[PDB]
């Protein structure tokens, strides 16, 4: 039930550019609780980043993430045509509630 | 080493013998040092109407090494075609009941 | 549970030269200052042994064939390696041998095990206290029909830095699993060390199962930074294990005043070594010697028999409705067929099967020149009269076998069909 | 014989089989599976009911009509005809005439020389079946120090034109010694 | 090749009962914490609940209360979920996902949360 | 092990797995007592040099 906020909601950038993403938490986080997802429309979400600044298996090195405290950032080195989808952030603890973010969208320009 | 057979294979429990028990069930070594003790159990083992608990291995594709154990129930192939674990023509369980 | 550690590809096998290591005691007899000659399955000296490692970041523990015997070895200060698995199919269709070692005990189980693709032992360490170790077995998916179970004290395992070499010869003879082992320190060497070490018997397990392949078990420390399912997170130290293959050979063994093996000579390794076998002494004087020639070993077996694919027109002589009387016994010629007795044994159970001159076993291997089957019907107490050398009514007045008879006698019960009411 | 008779009285069918053993070609054989032959190779063979270990060599020995199989004057099997192929094939041992080891004392050194008696040098690897032998034995099988004598082929020592007194009696006018570095000289 | 199969979909009469179930290929279903994620038609992802390796501790989100029950069957390799009612939340796509955090991972003093690695095919709930 | 002869005190070491002792002629020359751990050497009764 943590108030997560993703800004900006809609991003419009050409392929091959750099996009930055924000996911702010209303309470303190021990920097090991967030996960990053990519969801194409009509299919299930896919894991990208687990924890803080740790890459999941099968995820290319182009995807990156960082952040601590209440400010967290996802940064992409180069935007592929297949990387254009909507992104969500969550945060979970053993007794903590699991809350996904409102979501952000990257779009062709 | 305890086991139940029927009578005509009792001679097969010996070093250097041929038969249903010596070749596919229980093989004695050539240099065996020990004793074989066999006694009647028609009052005990035999059941009215037939007893089917005891099983003997009928078909196997090799002659046994001495003092080993095999309980595999894979289907024997009496034909060139594979049985694929399905009972049918030229495909039987290696184990069979004495009755 | 299982974790599919995946080696993108197997690295090419690395060959290292075994340095005359691995000779076990043949029997539990105290022998002192006596040279003893024995012929047993043995690792040839200077054989090409494997150099398989554990972590490079691949986790490579592939299955290897168990042809006759395996000479295993291990070189790590931390006990990364623990036990082995032995079997022929390793998919729960046959009986497999499990050897696993945890800190308190060693468990040996013979059961039908469904082994995972990459089995291992999980070691979990409480944060900030390595002392708290909890172990989860990730070797077998399931177990069924356990015949032999054995629990005992742990094999010597490490808990002034030193590396402790552990060598384990496994042999399967007559349904007995013989294990020989000896642990020695390692100091300033990277590969299998020189010198001589003799392995002493430790257990003799009557497993009685078919062994064709074996695989090494590794204990991997768990890292919680990356998830358990992924290959990452199972980091351990760098440990390399050796695997050799035993081939039958004849080795002279040298004992010492105290009764321990110190030196060995393999006749096959050198012509000079063969001279030592003949003289029965390690020391050889100057001159010329003639030696017994047994350096040649068989490598293949070829079988040649004539083209006869026809099952025998026995005429169902065994199943014939009417047999001959004993005063006029019928003799039938057998020619141009391949004699198979397996069908006859399945068809009927024979009470008396006594063969003279030819053994009842390996009789199917041998070719027979000419066969004249003589058939008759008698009573039970006269059956012993059929055997040569013994007399009776049948032997003296009805049917006689010579003293030099080479053949077989087959007698079976016929009270079901040859007995008439009244 | 009666239905309720005692076990001794009950009839027991007896069939006796009488075999002659390898005095003629065998019309009846067991269910062993025949495999192709490997000529001039140290193998275990089961030819027409005789089992052995050795190499098999072809020959053109003629035989009498009744018995294709033959026996030697010591009653050893001089030749047994292959069943599938009518070519005459005789057993030759893997072990030829016994090798002679020529060595100094083990106190001095460990180098040895091997004399293959009554065998031509070019035929020595085939006679000893070097491919079957261990690689260390194989180095003894083929070498630059190869000398052909009337006694046989000596491998492992260098021959010298200079004449010295005999120390090790090789034979046939050849002798060996250990001399300077230090090596076996013939 | 890991695959989680969704079932129990389709449009039914609204209220009082509906059945969902998620299967899992292989024999690694047990001992892995599992969560249910519901995908709104146009409002992003949401949470349903969580069950541990043995089901001793269970927790639910604040979006729904008193209508959901989660249980796991070890032998059938299928996890079962039940909705005691069907509210105005319609056309919601429900996924089942497996998280590698095993019992040992939270047994160790380390406080770590991994990611929802593998997801199901999806289903339609109306 | 049944035999006639002399039982003498022995200081020969015995490995635990080994129970009997044989000489270079392979015949039995040493043995361990079953009840207590002492080692007894077997000695021919008549030297026969007489
Ligand atoms: C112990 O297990 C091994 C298998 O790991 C057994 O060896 C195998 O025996 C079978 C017959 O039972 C062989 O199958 C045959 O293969 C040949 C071609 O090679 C084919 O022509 C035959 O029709 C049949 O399919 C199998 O190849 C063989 N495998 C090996 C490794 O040799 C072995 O017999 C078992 N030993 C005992 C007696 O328990
Ligand atoms: C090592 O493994 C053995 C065999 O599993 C353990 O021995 C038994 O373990 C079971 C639980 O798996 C207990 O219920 C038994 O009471 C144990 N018996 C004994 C003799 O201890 C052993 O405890 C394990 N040790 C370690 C290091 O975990
Ligand atoms: C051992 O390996 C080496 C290198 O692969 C090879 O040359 C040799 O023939 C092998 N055999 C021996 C001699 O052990
Ligand atoms: C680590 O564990 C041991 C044994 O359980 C204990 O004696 C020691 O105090 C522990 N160390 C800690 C908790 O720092
Ligand atoms: C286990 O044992 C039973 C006999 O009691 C046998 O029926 C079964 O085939 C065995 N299980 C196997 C082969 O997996
Ligand atoms: C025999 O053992 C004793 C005691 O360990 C030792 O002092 C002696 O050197 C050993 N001798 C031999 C021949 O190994
Ligand atoms: C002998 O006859 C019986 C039927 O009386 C039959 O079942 C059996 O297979 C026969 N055996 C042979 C082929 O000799
Ligand atoms: C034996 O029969 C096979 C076919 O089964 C044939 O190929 C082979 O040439 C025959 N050999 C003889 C002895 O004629
Ligand atoms: C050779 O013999 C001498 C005694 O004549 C001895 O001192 C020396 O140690 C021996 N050397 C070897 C290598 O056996
Ligand atoms: C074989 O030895 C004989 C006898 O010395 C000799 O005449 C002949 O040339 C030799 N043949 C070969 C091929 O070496
Ligand atoms: C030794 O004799 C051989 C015989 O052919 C000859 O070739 C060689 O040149 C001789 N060596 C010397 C040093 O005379
Ligand atoms: C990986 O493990 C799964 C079970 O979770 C199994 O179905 C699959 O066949 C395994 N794949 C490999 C690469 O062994
Ligand atoms: C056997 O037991 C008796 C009675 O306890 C004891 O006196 C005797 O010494 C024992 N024998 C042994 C083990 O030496």
């Amino acid at each position: 039930e943590i108030v997560l906020t993703q800004s900006p909601g809609i991003l419009s950038l050409s392929p091959g550019e750099r996009a930055t993403l924000s996911c702010r938490a209303s309470q303190s986080v021990s920097s090991s609780y967030l996960a990053w997802y990519q969801q194409k429309p009509g299919q299930a979400p896919r894991l990208l980043i687990y924890g803080a600044s740790s890459r999941a298996t099968g995820i290319p090195d182009r995807f990156s993430g960082s952040g601590s405290g209440t400010d967290f950032t996802l940064t992409i080195s180069r935007l592929e045509p297949e990387d254009f989808a909507v992104y969500y952030c969550q945060q979970y603890g053993s007794s903590g509630a699991l809350t996904f973010g409102g979501g952000t969208k990257v779009e062709i320009k | 080493d305890s086991f139940v057979i029927r009578g005509d294979e009792v001679r097969q429990i010996a070093p250097g013998q041929t038969g249903k028990i010596a070749d596919y069930n229980y093989k004695l070594p050539d240099d065996f040092t020990g004793c074989v003790i066999a006694w009647n159990s028609n009052n005990l083992d035999s059941k009215v109407g037939g007893n089917y608990n005891y099983l003997y291995r009928l078909f196997r594709k090799s002659n046994l090494k001495p003092f080993e154990r095999d309980i595999s129930t894979e289907i024997y192939q009496a034909g060139s075609t594979p049985c694929n674990g399905v009972e049918g023509f030229n495909c039987y369980f290696p184990l069979q009941s004495y009755g | 549970q299982c974790v599919n550690l995946t080696t993108r590809t197997q690295l090419p096998p690395a060959y290292t030269n075994s340095f005359t290591r691995g000779v076990y005691y043949p029997d539990k007899v105290f022998r002192s200052s006596v040279l003893h000659s024995t012929q047993d399955l043995f690792l040839p000296f200077f054989s090409n042994v494997t150099w398989f490692h554990a972590i490079h970041k691949r986790f490579d523990n592939p299955v290897l064939p168990f042809n006759d015997g395996v000479y295993f070895a291990s070189t790590e200060k931390s006990n990364i390696i623990r036990g082995w698995i032995f079997g022929t199919t390793l998919d729960s269709k046959t009986q497999s041998l499990l050897i696993v070692n945890n800190a308190t005990n060693v468990v040996i189980k013979v059961c039908e095990f469904q082994f995972c693709n990459d089995p291992f032992l999980g070691v979990y360490y409480h944060k900030n206290n390595k002392s708290w170790m909890e172990s989860e077995f990730r070797v077998y998916s399931s177990a069924n029909n356990c015949t032999f179970e054995y629990v005992s004290q742990p094999f010597l395992m490490d808990l002034g830095n030193f590396k402790n070499l552990r060598e384990f010869v496994f042999k399967n003879i007559d349904g007995y699993f013989k294990i020989y082992s000896k642990h020695t320190p390692i100091n300033l060497v990277r590969d299998l060390p020189q010198g001589f070490s003799a392995l002493e018997p430790l257990v003799d397990l009557p497993i009685g199962i078919n062994i064709t392949r074996f695989q090494t078990l590794l204990a991997l420390h768990r890292s919680y930074l990356t998830p358990g399912d992924s290959s990452s997170g199972w980091t351990a130290g760098a440990a390399a294990y050796y695997v050799g293959y035993l081939q039958p050979r004849t080795f002279l063994l040298k004992y010492n005043e105290n009764g321990t093996i110190t030196d060995a000579v393999d006749c096959a390794l050198d012509p000079l070594s063969e001279t030592k076998c003949t003289l029965k002494s390690f020391t050889v004087e100057k001159g010329i010697y003639q030696t017994s020639n047994f350096r040649v070993q068989p490598t293949e077996s070829i079988v040649r028999f004539p083209n006869i694919t026809n099952l025998c027109p026995f005429g169902e002589v065994f199943n014939a409705t009417r047999f001959a009387s004993v005063y006029a016994w019928n003799r039938k010629r057998i020619s141009n067929c391949v004699a198979d007795y397996s069908v006859l044994y399945n068809s009927a159970s024979f009470s008396t099967f006594k063969c003279y001159g030819v053994s009842p076993t390996k009789l199917n291997d041998l070719c027979f020149t000419n066969v004249y089957a003589d058939s008759f019907v008698i009573r039970g107490d006269e059956v012993r009269q059929i055997a040569p050398g013994q007399t009776g009514k049948i032997a003296d007045y009805n049917y006689k076998l010579p003293d030099d008879f080479t053949g077989c006698v087959i007698a079976w019960n016929s009270n079901n069909l040859d007995s008439k009411v009244g | 014989f009666q239905p309720t008779n005692g076990v001794g009285y009950q009839p027991y069918r007896v069939v006796v089989l009488s075999f002659e053993l390898l005095h003629a070609p065998a019309t009846v054989c067991g269910p062993k599976k025949s495999t192709n032959l490997v000529k001039n190779k140290c193998v275990n063979f089961n030819f027409n009911g005789l089992t052995g270990t050795g190499v098999l060599t072809e020959s053109n020995k003629k035989f009498l009509p009744f018995q294709q199989f033959g026996r030697d004057i010591a009653d050893t099997t001089d030749a047994v005809r292959d069943p599938q192929t009518l070519e005459i094939l005789d057993i030759t041992p893997c072990s030829f005439g016994g090798v002679s080891v020529i060595t100094p004392g083990t106190n001095t050194s460990n180098q040895v020389a091997v004399l293959y008696q009554d065998v031509n040098c070019t035929e020595v690897p085939v006679a000893i079946h070097a491919d079957q032998l261990t690689p260390t034995w194989r180095v003894y099988s083929t070498g630059s120090n190869v000398f052909q004598t009337r006694a046989g082929c000596l491998i492992g020592a260098e021959h010298v034109n200079n004449s010295y007194e005999c120390d090790i009696p090789i034979g046939a006018g050849i002798c060996a010694s250990y001399q300077t570095s230090q090596s076996i000289i013939a | 090749q890991v695959q989680l199969v969704e079932s129990g979909g389709g449009v039914v009469q609204p209220g009082r009962s509906l059945r969902l179930s998620c299967a899992a290929s292989g024999l690694t279903f047990s001992s892995y914490v599992m969560h249910w994620v519901r995908q709104a038609p146009g409002k992003g992802l949401d949470w349903v609940g969580v069950i541990w390796y043995d089901g001793s501790k269970k927790y639910y989100a604040d979006s729904v209360k008193g209508r959901f029950t989660i249980s796991r069957d070890n032998s059938k390799n299928t996890l079962y979920l039940q909705m005691n009612s069907l509210r105005a939340e319609d056309t919601a796509v429900y996924y089942c996902a497996r998280d590698p955090r095993d019992y040992y991972d939270f047994w160790s003093g380390y406080d770590y949360y991994y990611g929802l690695d593998v997801w199901g095919q999806g289903t339609t709930v109306t």
